[PDB]
């Protein structure tokens, strides 16, 4: 998975971005 | 500071789960479980047969870029 759409993921979570 | 861990399923199947080593082992559920299509309370991971718990981080298991893990659905 492209680090965009891990980070989309990521940020939906409420997680820090990569 | 981006890692990529390898999920290894009873398939055969890797799923590579770009992350941070700080990312609890929760929360790399979290991510993985959204990745793959389902909950992380349906999953269960291990690194070489030990389970990985919840509330520690991937670093502090020595979880690194290219680790491989093993995937269990309950």
């Amino acid at each position: 998975l492209s680090i965009e759409e891990t980070n989309e993921i990521r940020e939906k979570l409420g997680m820090k971005p990569i | 500071h981006m890692i990529e861990v390898v999920v290894n399923d009873r398939l055969g199947k890797k799923v590579r789960v770009k992350c941070l080593g700080e990312d609890s082992v929760g929360d790399f559920k979290k991510v993985l479980s959204l990745q793959i299509g389902t909950q992380p309370n349906k999953i269960v991971l291990q690194k070489g047969g030990s389970v990985l718990k919840d509330h520690i981080s991937l670093e502090d298991y020595e979880v690194h870029d290219q680790t491989n893990l093993e995937l269990y659905y309950l």
